[PDB]
RNA sequence: GGUUUGGCACCUCGAUGUCGGCUCGUCGCAUCCUGGGGCUGAAGAAGGUCCCAAGGGUUGGGCUGUUCGCCCAUUAAAGCG
RNA sequence: CUACGCAAUGGUCGUCAGCGUAGGGUUAGGCGGGACCUAAGGUGAAGCCGAAAGGCGUAGCCGAAGGGCAGCCGGUUAAUAUUCCGGCCCUUCCCGCAGGUGCGAUGGGGGGACGCUCUAGGCUAGGGGGACCGGAGCCAUGGACGAGCCCGGCCAGAAGCGCAGGGUGGGAGGUAGGCAAAUCCGCCUCCCAACAAGCUCUGCGUGGUGGGGAAGCCCGUACGGGUGACAACCCCCCGAAGCCAGGGAGCCAAGAAAAGCCUCUAAGCACAACCUGCGGGAACCCGUACCGCAAACCGACACAGGUGGGCGGGUGCAAGAGCACUCAGGCGCGCGGGAGAACCCUCGCCAAGGAACUCUGCAAGUUGGCCCCGUAACUUCGGGAGAAGGGGUGCUCCCUGGGGUGAUGAGCCCCGGGGAGCCGCAGUGAACAGGCUCUGGCGACUGUUUACCAAAAACACAGCUCUCUGCGAACUCGUAAGAGGAGGUAUAGGGAGCGACGCUUGCCCGGUGCCGGAAGGUCAAGGGGAGGGGUGCAAGCCCCGAACCGAAGCCCCGGUGAACGGCGGCCGUAACUAUAACGGUCCUAAGGUAGCGAAAUUCCUUGUCGGGUAAGUUCCGACCUGCACGAAAAGCGUAACGACCGGAGCGCUGUCUCGGCGAGGGACCCGGUGAAAUUGAACUGGCCGUGAAGAUGCGGCCUACCCGUGGCAGGACGAAAAGACCCCGUGGA
RNA sequence: CUGGCCAGGGUGAAGCUGGGGUGAGACCCAGUGGAGGCCCGAACCGGUGGGGGAUGCAAACCCCUCGGAUGAGCUGGGGCU
RNA sequence: UGGAGCCAUGGGGGAAUCUGGGCGGACCACCGCCUAAGGCUAAGUACUCCGGGUGACCGAUAGCGCACCAGUACCGUGAGGG
RNA sequence: CGCGGGGUGGAGCAGCCUGGUAGCUCGUCGGGCUCAUAACCCGAAGGUCGUCGGUUCAAAUCCGGCCCCCGCAACCA
RNA sequence: AGUAAAAAUGUA
RNA sequence: AGCCUACGGGCAGGCGCCGAGGGUAGGGCCCGUGACUGGGGCGAAGUCGUAACAAGGUAGCUGUACCGGAAGGUGCGGCUGGA
RNA sequence: GUGAAAUGCGCAGAUACCGGGAGGAACGCCGAUGGCGAAGGCAGCCACCUGGUCCACCCGUGACGCUGAGGCGCGAAAGCGUG
């Protein structure tokens, strides 16, 4: 059956975008809490 | 005059269609006037405000003129009428003098060729726009405006009219479609005769699509969802209401007035 | 007597699947046939009734989810638990 | 891709690999994105709004499988190619020269430009024949040296040509419009021209010429290399859903935008500048391996699942993307080897019977394509219809009628018609391929639904009625701004119920709701202050506070049922008896009309009669003492429709009496790899009894050598899930 | 918002055309035509009945069967709640 | 809400400049305190990313989640878990 | 069977609560009007207040015991 | 400026 | 593949058409019968009213429509067979 | 309002009167034992379109006539469908 990951960059990028992350207050707190905590990627990766 | 299909399927042995017999002598809008994308969409920014919309053919606007003190005195040939998807009634593509031409609600009687206009003056004849205070007291006219150039609002669906009742002051009174008696200003201007395509209200949808093309989606009754959903909700097997006809809102659906009590546009009404 | 309807609430609510059927049985005797037998208001044939006796038998359909019934056509009998 | 490898990964093995180590490998002005356009939407100068955070939002900006834009055919690599190479053909920019012309926009106009279904004429793609062309070869096993068998008979290609189509009137006057600024549009007027021509624009054919070019044989791990002939490269036929394309006709639901591109002019500027030529220069960024219906993507896995577009050959079957076989191409599903038990799965057949099976014909069988006769009630005249029920169906030879292509003749295709005759059990000889009818219930109908136990009588539905709403509409979302409604305007929009259609839809406004009622009754803040108090020697400063005036709402008055709703009791009475048309009386707001009625509703109940059966708690027809129908939570009907629920027949059957045999996959044996829930420990038997009331573990008695393997499912109150039921908790939702 | 897909059969509406008809009509026959939430049935969409599967191939599958299949149709990409 | 002042203020009314004006828990009269409707001002106070010093603190199931290449592997669309 | 409503002249209803008073309508009997009978008119009669007991000074009336009539209810398994 | 109230039923 | 021959041929025999009739299926016409139901006819005895004939005590009658225990009432128009 | 009454309407201001406006239906007097039409049936006035009918002249055609199963059209009122 189609089960629910249907990976896609553009959609990737633009909704768990490290610009998409900026623009809400909400987001740039996601940015700002993971950076104090130390990971090694703020945004999912995706090339 | 309304076609009829003989019975070779069902939902088509009741279904009707207009008979686009006036139209005629042009389909294809007017690509000057009308070429504008029109917007679809069934609600505003974000949730949907008006349920069961949606779907239905494609459609383009044709921007129509609902105001014609515009060009006062400038008559205009009548060239054609077209359909327009996007009302009731028909409309006629008339081609000024000016050059310039534009679109009007196409009045019952018009015919193409036949010139008109709109003016002080003006001939008091099915077509021309005059200002309502120099029109024969009893005379039916529609495309009315509701105040001084601020454009036609009243009467504009097909085979809709107001007839002049009389004067008073600088105010005439019309009998609106409706049925309610208003005191419209003088300087409002109103284009004579009836609207048209009066057997509209004679079709048969007759299917559900049809309904769809329409953009008009399924509406499910307040009594089949539940508690949650509207108030006539719930109910172990079918049940009735639960008193009193009420919306999916709460207020009461048979019965209860709406209009703002205090409202200022009272006092210009009587019906 | 422990097959009914119940009474009580003792094990089981960190679970004892709760009607009917089908398959497979097995046991009881308070015996439906079949074998013995005593009375009889037993002439004979056929019954009634009680006694001994389960070894083995104890049909196929209609209706109903039914158990049960009712019915159809049989049967030595179409037993009850 | 290649070279070394095999620990692990691979459900076994493993020299192999998508695995390990290493080295290579992705080349573009023309393909695709970007230095182009706009869509929904996003963002957002201005501007509005918001406690902050923020929310709207014009222009503009971003945003693309949509618009726009110049590359075709071959050749090479172990691995890239419209990217490198070869041949052929284009595109832009920049500079120069020559000749043209009022050149010139972020502005004006045109154009771009649009649906659905059906379609004409030509083409090409693709395919089939050929006695013709070219080619290694081949006569086997009884026959054939044969018009034999076998293999291949193409691709691209500028200008120029032909053949199809697509677009398009040419003039000259005015001109109040295109937020005029135009010679352009648009409008009026009139010499002209025409179901055209002319001029343009595609497609196709042709084209200088450049490629390609089998079978078989030889070499050959691999992959491929000469061969191959100086190869031939021709003729008919079929033929698109593709092209000519903006073709045509019909239809209602009435079918994007913007830029490129023409043209018109404004500033400007004409020693500009654009225009057409012709030379010479310039032409960046990013992607390009490989997988790609799957072992490389989504599903923890090399998972029987999921995944958008194009090509998808041949023969036969009426057609076809269907079915059988088969090209090219790709595979045999990464545990095997034997046996020949029960049992399970999937599959084949069966005497006589033929639904007796069972909740139920569940399942399975029967039937099946096409041609031809031939078909009932009922009906809304469409349908019911594939009703039913029959006949035909292969092959051979002869005669004969049309159509397409030719050319009116010929082969080549496409539909037919009539005769004789042949062989089988059987001719849609295999594969795909309805069983039928009668009668009820519900719903009108196609449609929708509980992703993962319900597809329905449920929702929706056209249609009917009520109700609101006069437009800054009602209504919805939002604190607001704003937005939907609607760029709509009562023949419209919101809400409600009913649910095609037919005949219909009664009585009750007491209560409730809503609608109308400038009177009254009651009524808050506030106005008013009679009168009273606290203090001061006081002027005063403070407090309370009665009349009366004071909204909405409620009261009161009246309306209203397709508004919420409701729509009686007890006695008596007619030639036998029954029953009660009739009467008495109490109550009510008014006491259920038509039509239905043991029903999706009837408790008693398997009511009582009829029908159907040998037999009928079901089914159908009736009767009505309707526990407990009834008119828009519609009433009674209704042709058609239904994977809906019921009752019947016929057909046919392994459903069954009643089971038998056979096949394949497992099960079983051997070799390889090797889980799981569960598990107080165990040295874990029967019966009577006892015990917390159902014991392997107590008592007595009985039986019983130690250990397995294939099987069955009665027990271990067997597993699983801290019972959904039940109650409890001053638990939750 | 923008794209894409739906083999092949079947039935044969309105219109046209011609004839008949009448005073003119309505209407009636043919032929043409190709309508429709039409019919059969692939792809494509779905999930009716049965069987299998139940530590599965699979945390919804497989086979047989069945429903829709020009429409209230299916579907890719870009969006919004 | 109290007898409810004081301090602040959304609404309405709306002064005075030292004979001015607030307060001393309603309100008056005494007596007394203080000068609103402009602004600034170190120090003593808080915390611990960081550096150092100690410890009747742990000693690799402890001690921070991490003594180790850890906010990693891995899981989740994601926030996030770890 | 469990809560609750009711039995009063011949029929159908009050009166019970606020105990000492049996009311109303129709019918039945007598007399008129009429030729006659309904109707209409005038006049009378008729009730253990279901039943057995209790309270009281007195019970249709209030208190329990049965007798019947009517109406709700009888659910989760 | 003479339209205009009600009053059933009965054969031996 | 027989039988007679005068060998041309006839006969037996074999095949086919048609064919009484039987069978299956679906229709048409008529008859009998059927729980129950609908009216109708006559009724020497019933119950309810009294509609019509005299203004029959509301002129009657009538096509139609509605409504009522029943006759019948009422509406729209019409007739005189009423004044 | 009737026989007389009652329902009902009105002190929320009715009935009676005046002014104004909306709207629908019907057309008093003329009007008659009247006229027209085939029948049903037809009444304010105006216009347009149109049928039948009568009189005078004896002008024209030259028996071209009458009736009429069926067919066809019309056809009060009430009734039905849609608006
Ligand atoms: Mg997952
Ligand atoms: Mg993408
Ligand atoms: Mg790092
Ligand atoms: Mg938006
Ligand atoms: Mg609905
Ligand atoms: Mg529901
Ligand atoms: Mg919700
Ligand atoms: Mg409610
Ligand atoms: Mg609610
Ligand atoms: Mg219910
Ligand atoms: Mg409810
Ligand atoms: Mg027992
Ligand atoms: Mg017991
Ligand atoms: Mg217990
Ligand atoms: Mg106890
Ligand atoms: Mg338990
Ligand atoms: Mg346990
Ligand atoms: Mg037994
Ligand atoms: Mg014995
Ligand atoms: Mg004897
Ligand atoms: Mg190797
Ligand atoms: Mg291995
Ligand atoms: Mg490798
Ligand atoms: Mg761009
Ligand atoms: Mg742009
Ligand atoms: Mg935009
Ligand atoms: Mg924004
Ligand atoms: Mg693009
Ligand atoms: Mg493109
Ligand atoms: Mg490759
Ligand atoms: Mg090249
Ligand atoms: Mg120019
Ligand atoms: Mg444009
Ligand atoms: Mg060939
Ligand atoms: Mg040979
Ligand atoms: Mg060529
Ligand atoms: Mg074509
Ligand atoms: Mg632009
Ligand atoms: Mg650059
Ligand atoms: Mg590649
Ligand atoms: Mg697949
Ligand atoms: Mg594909
Ligand atoms: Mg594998
Ligand atoms: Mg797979
Ligand atoms: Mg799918
Ligand atoms: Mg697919
Ligand atoms: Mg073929
Ligand atoms: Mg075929
Ligand atoms: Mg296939
Ligand atoms: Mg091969
Ligand atoms: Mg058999
Ligand atoms: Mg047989
Ligand atoms: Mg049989
Ligand atoms: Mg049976
Ligand atoms: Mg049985
Ligand atoms: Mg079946
Ligand atoms: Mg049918
Ligand atoms: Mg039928
Ligand atoms: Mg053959
Ligand atoms: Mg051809
Ligand atoms: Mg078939
Ligand atoms: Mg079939
Ligand atoms: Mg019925
Ligand atoms: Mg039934
Ligand atoms: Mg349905
Ligand atoms: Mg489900
Ligand atoms: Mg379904
Ligand atoms: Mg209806
Ligand atoms: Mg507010
Ligand atoms: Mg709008
Ligand atoms: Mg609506
Ligand atoms: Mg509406
Ligand atoms: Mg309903
Ligand atoms: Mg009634
Ligand atoms: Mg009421
Ligand atoms: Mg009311
Ligand atoms: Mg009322
Ligand atoms: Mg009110
Ligand atoms: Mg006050
Ligand atoms: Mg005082
Ligand atoms: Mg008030
Ligand atoms: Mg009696
Ligand atoms: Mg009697
Ligand atoms: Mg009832
Ligand atoms: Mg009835
Ligand atoms: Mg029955
Ligand atoms: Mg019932
Ligand atoms: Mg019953
Ligand atoms: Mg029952
Ligand atoms: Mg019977
Ligand atoms: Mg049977
Ligand atoms: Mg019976
Ligand atoms: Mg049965
Ligand atoms: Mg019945
Ligand atoms: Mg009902
Ligand atoms: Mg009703
Ligand atoms: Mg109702
Ligand atoms: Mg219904
Ligand atoms: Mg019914
Ligand atoms: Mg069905
Ligand atoms: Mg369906
Ligand atoms: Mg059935
Ligand atoms: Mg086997
Ligand atoms: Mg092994
Ligand atoms: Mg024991
Ligand atoms: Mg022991
Ligand atoms: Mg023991
Ligand atoms: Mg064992
Ligand atoms: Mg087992
Ligand atoms: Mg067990
Ligand atoms: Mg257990
Ligand atoms: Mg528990
Ligand atoms: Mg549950
Ligand atoms: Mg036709
Ligand atoms: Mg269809
Ligand atoms: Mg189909
Ligand atoms: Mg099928
Ligand atoms: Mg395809
Ligand atoms: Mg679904
Ligand atoms: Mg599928
Ligand atoms: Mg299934
Ligand atoms: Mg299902
Ligand atoms: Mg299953
Ligand atoms: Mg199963
Ligand atoms: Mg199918
Ligand atoms: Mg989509
Ligand atoms: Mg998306
Ligand atoms: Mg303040
Ligand atoms: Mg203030
Ligand atoms: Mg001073
Ligand atoms: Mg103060
Ligand atoms: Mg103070
Ligand atoms: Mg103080
Ligand atoms: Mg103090
Ligand atoms: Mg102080
Ligand atoms: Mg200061
Ligand atoms: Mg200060
Ligand atoms: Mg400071
Ligand atoms: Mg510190
Ligand atoms: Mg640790
Ligand atoms: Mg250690
Ligand atoms: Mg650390
Ligand atoms: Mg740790
Ligand atoms: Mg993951
Ligand atoms: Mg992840
Ligand atoms: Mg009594
Ligand atoms: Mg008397
Ligand atoms: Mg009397
Ligand atoms: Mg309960
Ligand atoms: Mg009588
Ligand atoms: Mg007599
Ligand atoms: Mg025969
Ligand atoms: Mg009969
Ligand atoms: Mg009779
Ligand atoms: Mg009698
Ligand atoms: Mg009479
Ligand atoms: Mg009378
Ligand atoms: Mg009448
Ligand atoms: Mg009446
Ligand atoms: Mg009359
Ligand atoms: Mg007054
Ligand atoms: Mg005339
Ligand atoms: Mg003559
Ligand atoms: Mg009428
Ligand atoms: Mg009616
Ligand atoms: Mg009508
Ligand atoms: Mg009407």
């Amino acid at each position: 059956m189609k089960r629910t990951w249907q990976p896609n960059r553009r959609k990737r990028a633009k909704t768990h975008g490290f610009r998409a992350r900026m623009r809400t207050p909400g987001g740039r707190k996601v940015l700002k809490r993971r950076r104090q905590k130390g990971r090694w990627r703020l945004t999912p990766a995706v090339r | 005059a309304v076609k009829k299909f003989k019975p070779y399927t069902p939902s088509r042995r009741f279904m009707t269609v207009a008979d686009f017999s006036e139209i005629t002598k042009t389909e294809p809008e007017k690509s000057l006037v009308k070429p504008l994308k029109k917007t679809g969409g069934r609600n505003n920014q974000g949730r949907i405000t008006v349920r069961f919309r949606g779907g239905g053919h494609k459609r383009l606007y044709r921007i129509i003129d609902f105001k014609r003190w515009d060009k006062v005195g400038i008559p205009a040939k009548v060239a054609a009428i077209e359909y327009d998807p996007n009302r009731s009634a028909r409309i006629a593509l008339l081609h000024y003098v000016d050059g310039e031409k534009r679109y009007i609600i196409a009045p019952d009687g018009l015919q193409v060729g036949q010139q008109v206009v709109a003016g002080p003056d003006a001939p008091i004849q099915v077509g021309n726009a005059l200002p309502l205070r120099f029109i024969p007291v009893g005379t039916v006219v529609h495309a009315v405006e509701l105040e001084p150039k601020k454009g036609a609002k009243l009467a504009r669906a097909a085979g809709t009219s107001a007839q002049i009742q009389g004067r008073e002051g600088d105010y005439v009174i019309l009998r609106l479609p409706s049925g309610e008696l208003r005191k419209v200003h003088g300087e409002c201007y109103a284009t004579v005769g009836a609207v048209g395509n009066a057997d509209h209200k004679n079709i048969v949808l007759g299917k559900a699509g049809r309904s769809r093309w329409l953009g008009r989606r399924p509406h499910v009754r307040g009594a089949a969802m539940n508690p949650v959903d509207h108030p006539h909700g719930g109910g172990e097997g079918r049940a009735p209401r639960g008193r009193p006809p009420a919306s999916p809102w709460g207020w009461q659906t048979k019965g209860l007035k709406t209009r703002k009590r205090r409202k200022p546009s009272s006092r210009f009404i009587i019906a």
